[PDB]
């Protein structure tokens, strides 16, 4: 919350980390299907200008799990004592 | 440009619509939806076009409703005891209520729910029966709604009585302007509605507010945080 | 293309080329975009021109130090009603010959003037010299392009009689100084809200600590 | 052909030029019926006629109190007038009421139908009360024709409606003045004579915070 707390940059750091995975393979996205790894799919939604298959669901979908990632980081290490 | 336009809902809108910039991600201007015959469901194209502009002039007055009486009153146009916020004028009584009216707010709420219910009950009928609102004898005013056959432009003597748009392309540049427009004061409606939620003040006085300190008045600011 | 000055092609965003190119209405259209740039340039040519002129004279000493002060604080650019960047707003502590809003009424009714005569010229030219003007009618003669109408007026030194070729050269030289003296000018005013001081004193202290 | 509004703008259809300020400044499109235009012309000299009246007396009274006489200002000089006036208020506005009346509904039915009012309705009067052109009447209401020459009649149908229009663009002004600096119009045009560089819109009056 407050600009420099070690939440705060934890936190930008898990949803840069993935959105920077959702761009490059590693985590599941739009364009990327099946189980054991991730396959070319159809680009569903025009990305407006993205590179790739980076829709507004791909970010909204990251930025959701980034921020969820985020907050139980950060529960986590308040429940024992840590940052 | 496309403001960001989702695939796959391009394949059943072209460009005739003003805004028409093909975002649609849910999906409700398809006509595969509620296709059949008579009244059907509330979503069909025409209702949501229709909607969309009542949405957007009813918006668009109501922004300025909401700006006009705080500016013209922190100026000397305005006396101060009618420069009231918009929420404490009596539409939220437990927001305020401006006492020192000529009638009691029940009153003008009966006198504006029977004028309004007039004209869109009319509204309503020329809607389902077009041109059926210029037959029935009304006031003598009948060839003043004549309607068109687009329900959301009826156009006449009164509703455009400046004849704006003789070419096609100036009625898609005034419509498209409109649509525009329209959705700009159904953000800002939108956002007056939170900042009044959250501030408790006129929205002038938020504008303010971050004029004068940005990061000391801002959303993250408003509800507690640094 | 390349009939257009600067056509270099250097359209990311893709703001350009929209299907109603009607130079009429809809302002997007391709002269449109083009005249708005051109004059938008000489704006920021006579801006920067401005911006650069009082300090550097008043350091050279040819005008008195007293009014050769920064061009945000004698342009009335304060924070007056928390408004930051509002020209003829802020008090500025020299006295002139009259008040701020005195040229500010002069500012709205002169330019209205002019950019209603170029709105008109835009619209249809050759017709705006036909009513009676004071005389003044004759001074702008019209022109089939708006953004260079030329004349006696605005070519006093009759440098566009030349060829072709040496006038689309000018040209893009002009666009280009423009496109220069945009980049110039948001340094000048984005350096000027958060040093608040006058573009000459951080120029120098940029010279003496690269 | 004739000066218009705007340098190069196209003349409205419905404005050919045949009336008295034919500028063609209609951007909203009215007047486009021609019954409409009957009734904007007439409310145009309406208007201008009652505020030139009233400019006159405004400015008349104004450079009277300057020069000596008890007179108060334009602005609040109702009040000292009903508390000097012997009929009390409310009274005398129903009376000039009843006095406006006529003479409107005589104009109304005369602008809807023109020569109805010379029948010899009001009087057995005939020639009088009858309306040579639409918002222009005749026979009592000019006691000295110089209106039966054309020339001059058209010449003084234009510096009518432009004088008018000054003096409605003057009242405007005596509103803004009088709500901005609280002062006398003629107490206002000598300081701005007095000291133009200094005594401006902005600096003495309230139009900028
Ligand atoms: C429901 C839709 C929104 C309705 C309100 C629209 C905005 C508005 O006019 O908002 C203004 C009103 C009035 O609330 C507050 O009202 C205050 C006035 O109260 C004054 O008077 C009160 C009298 O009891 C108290 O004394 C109080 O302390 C005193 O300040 C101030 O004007 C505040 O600025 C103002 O926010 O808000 C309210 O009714 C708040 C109602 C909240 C309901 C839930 C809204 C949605 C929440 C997210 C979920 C989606
Ligand atoms: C840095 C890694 C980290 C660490 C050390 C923890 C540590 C903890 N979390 Mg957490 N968690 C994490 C990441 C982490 N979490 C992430 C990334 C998520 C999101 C999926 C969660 C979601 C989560 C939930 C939903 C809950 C915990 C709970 C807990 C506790 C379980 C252990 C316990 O009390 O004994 C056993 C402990 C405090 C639980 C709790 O509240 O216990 C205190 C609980 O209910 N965590
Ligand atoms: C952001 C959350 C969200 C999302 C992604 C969806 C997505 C979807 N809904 Mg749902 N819906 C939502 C919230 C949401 N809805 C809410 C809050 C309600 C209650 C008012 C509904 C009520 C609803 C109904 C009754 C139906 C759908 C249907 C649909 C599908 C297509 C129509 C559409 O775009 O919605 C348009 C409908 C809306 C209410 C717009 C919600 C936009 C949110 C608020 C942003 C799609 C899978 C249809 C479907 O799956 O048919 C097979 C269907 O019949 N939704
Ligand atoms: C079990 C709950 C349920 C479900 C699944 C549906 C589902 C549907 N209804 Mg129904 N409806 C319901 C309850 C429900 N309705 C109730 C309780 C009412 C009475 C208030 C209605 C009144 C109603 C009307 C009058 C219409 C529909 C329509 C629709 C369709 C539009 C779906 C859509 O875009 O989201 C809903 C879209 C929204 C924007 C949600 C608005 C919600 C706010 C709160 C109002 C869909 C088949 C429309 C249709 O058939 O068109 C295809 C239509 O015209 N419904
Ligand atoms: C025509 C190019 C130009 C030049 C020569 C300058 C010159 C200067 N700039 Mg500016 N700058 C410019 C354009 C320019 N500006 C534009 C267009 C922007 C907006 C993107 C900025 C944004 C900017 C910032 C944010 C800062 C400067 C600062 C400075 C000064 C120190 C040099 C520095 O930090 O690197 C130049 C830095 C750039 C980003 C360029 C110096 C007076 C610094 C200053 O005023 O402190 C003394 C400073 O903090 N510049
Ligand atoms: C209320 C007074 C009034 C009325 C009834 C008219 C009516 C007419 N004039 Mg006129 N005119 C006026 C004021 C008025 N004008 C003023 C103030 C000016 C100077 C700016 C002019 C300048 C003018 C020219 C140059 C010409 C006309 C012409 C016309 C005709 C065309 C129809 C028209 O203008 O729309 C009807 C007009 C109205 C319904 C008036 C609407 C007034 C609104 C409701 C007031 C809103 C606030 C307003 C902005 C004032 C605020 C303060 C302001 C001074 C800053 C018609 C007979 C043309 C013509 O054919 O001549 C006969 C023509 O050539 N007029
Ligand atoms: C008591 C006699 C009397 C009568 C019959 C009228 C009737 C009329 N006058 Mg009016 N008038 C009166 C008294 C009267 N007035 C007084 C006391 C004044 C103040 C000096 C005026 C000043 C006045 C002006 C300045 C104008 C009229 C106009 C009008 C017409 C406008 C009708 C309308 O919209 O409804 C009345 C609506 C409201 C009062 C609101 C109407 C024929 C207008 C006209 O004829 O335009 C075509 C016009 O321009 N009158
Ligand atoms: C400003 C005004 C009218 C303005 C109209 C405008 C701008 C219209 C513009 C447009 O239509 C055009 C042209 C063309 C369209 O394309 C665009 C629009 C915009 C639609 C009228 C004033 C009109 C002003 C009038 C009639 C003034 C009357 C004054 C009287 C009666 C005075 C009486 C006094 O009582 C006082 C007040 C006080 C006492 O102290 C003294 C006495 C003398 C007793
Ligand atoms: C570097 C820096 C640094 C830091 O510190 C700060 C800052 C501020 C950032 C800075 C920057 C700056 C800049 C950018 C600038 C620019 C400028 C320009 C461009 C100018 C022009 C300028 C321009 C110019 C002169 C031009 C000119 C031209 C001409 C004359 C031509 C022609 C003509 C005319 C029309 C007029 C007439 O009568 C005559 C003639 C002859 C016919
Ligand atoms: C903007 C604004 C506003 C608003 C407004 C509005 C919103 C309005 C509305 C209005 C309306 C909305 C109106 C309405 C009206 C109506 C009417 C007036 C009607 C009438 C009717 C009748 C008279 C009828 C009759 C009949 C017939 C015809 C036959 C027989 C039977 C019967 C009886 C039915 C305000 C002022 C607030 C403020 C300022 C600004
Ligand atoms: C590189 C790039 C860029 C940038 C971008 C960005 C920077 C973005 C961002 C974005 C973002 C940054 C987003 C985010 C989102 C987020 C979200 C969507 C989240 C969340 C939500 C929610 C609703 C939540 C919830 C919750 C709660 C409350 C509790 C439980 C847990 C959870 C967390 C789940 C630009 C365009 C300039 C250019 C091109 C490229």
């Amino acid at each position: 919350g407050f600009i420099g707390s070690p939440t705060n940059l934890i936190m930008v750091a898990s949803t840069g980390a993935c959105l920077f995975a959702s761009r490059f393979g590693l985590a599941p996205s739009v364009r990327k299907v099946a189980q054991p790894l991730k396959l070319a799919d159809r680009e569903v939604i025009q990305t407006t200008g993205d590179p790739a298959g980076f829709t507004a669901t791909d970010v909204l979908a990251m930025g959701a799990a980034g921020h969820a990632i985020g907050v139980g980081i950060v529960l986590g290490l308040k429940g024992i004592g840590q940052l | 440009l496309y403001v960001g336009s989702d695939a796959a809902a391009l394949k059943y809108l072209d460009g005739t619509l003003p805004g028409d910039y093909g975002f649609d991600p849910l999906g409700l201007l398809d006509p595969t939806v509620s296709n059949g015959q008579g009244a059907g469901g509330f979503v069909n194209p025409r209702w949501l076009q229709y909607s969309e502009v009542i949405h957007a002039r009813w918006a668009m007055l109501g922004a300025a409703g909401c700006i006009a009486p705080e500016i013209l009153g922190k100026a000397g146009v305005i006396p101060a005891e009618t420069a009231v916020d918009w929420f404490r004028t009596g539409v939220i009584p437990p927001a305020g209520v401006y006492k020192d009216f000529w009638a009691d707010p029940f009153t003008l709420f009966f006198i504006e729910v029977v004028a309004i219910q007039f004209a869109e009950l009319k509204r309503l009928q020329d809607y389902k029966n077009p041109g059926s609102q210029s037959r029935q004898y009304f006031l003598g005013l009948e060839g003043l709604f004549k309607g068109s056959d687009n329900p959301a432009y009826p156009g006449g003597p009164f509703f455009n009585f400046a004849n704006f748009g003789k070419t096609e392309a100036e009625m898609k540049k005034l419509k498209l302007n409109e649509i525009k427009n329209g959705r700009l004061a159904m953000l800002a409606m939108f956002g007056y509605g939170a900042q009044a939620v959250i501030t408790g003040d006129g929205p002038f006085d938020n504008l303010l507010a971050h004029l004068a300190d940005p990061t000391g008045a801002n959303l993250i600011t408003n509800l507690g945080g640094k | 293309t390349g009939s257009l000055p600067g056509d270099f092609g250097w359209d990311p965003l893709h703001l350009a080329d929209t299907n109603d190119q009607d130079r009429l209405n809809n302002a997007m259209s391709m002269e449109w975009l083009s005249y708005a740039e051109v004059i938008h340039g000489r704006w920021a040519m006579l801006g920067a021109a401005g911006a650069l002129s009082p300090e550097v004279l008043g350091k050279a000493g040819v005008i008195p130090k007293e009014t050769g002060l920064t061009w945000f604080q004698a342009g009335g650019l304060d924070s007056s009603s928390n408004l930051i960047a509002v020209p003829f707003t802020g008090p500025i502590p020299f006295q002139y010959w009259t008040d701020q809003y005195t040229l500010l009424f002069t500012m709205l009714v002169a330019m209205g003037f002019a950019e209603t005569r170029r709105w008109q010229e835009y619209k249809e030219p050759g017709s705006v010299q036909k009513q009676f003007f004071l005389g003044l009618e004759k001074l702008t003669p019209p022109s089939q392009q708006p953004a260079y109408p030329g004349g006696g007026f605005f070519n006093f030194a009759g440098l566009g009689a030349k060829d072709e070729k040496q006038m689309f050269e000018l040209k893009v030289k002009e666009i280009r100084n423009g496109r220069l003296a945009m980049l110039a000018f948001l340094g000048f005013m984005v350096q000027a809200e958060v040093t608040h001081v006058g573009p000459f004193q951080n120029l120098l202290d940029h010279i003496n600590s690269p | 052909d004739r000066p218009l509004w705007s340098p190069g703008s196209q003349p409205p259809a419905w404005l050919d030029g045949s009336l008295a300020g034919d500028y063609g400044f209609d951007p909203l499109h009215l007047s486009e019926e021609p019954e409409m235009r009957k009734w904007m012309v007439q409310a145009e000299l309406v208007h201008a006629r009652w505020a030139m009246l009233g400019v006159a007396g405004i400015l008349f009274t104004s450079i009277a109190a300057k020069n000596g006489a008890p007179f108060p200002d334009w602005y609040d000089a109702g009040k000292e007038a009903i508390k000097t006036s012997p009929a009390p208020l409310g009274s005398l506005i129903f009376t000039e009421l009843l006095l406006f009346g006529w003479v409107e509904t005589k104009r109304l039915y005369d602008l809807r139908n023109p020569g109805s009012q010379g029948d010899g309705s009001f009087l057995g009067i005939t020639d009088g009360l009858k309306g040579k052109e639409n918002g222009y009447p005749g026979g009592l209401f000019d006691p000295m024709g110089m209106s039966k020459n054309e020339a001059s009649f058209k010449e003084a149908k234009v510096k009518e409606i432009k004088n008018g229009r000054l003096a409605m663009l003057a009242f405007v002004g005596f509103i803004a003045q009088h709500h901005a600096t609280h002062k006398s119009p003629i107490d206002n045009l000598v300081d701005h004579v007095a000291d133009p560089f200094h005594v401006t819109f902005a600096t003495n009056g309230v139009s900028v915070p």
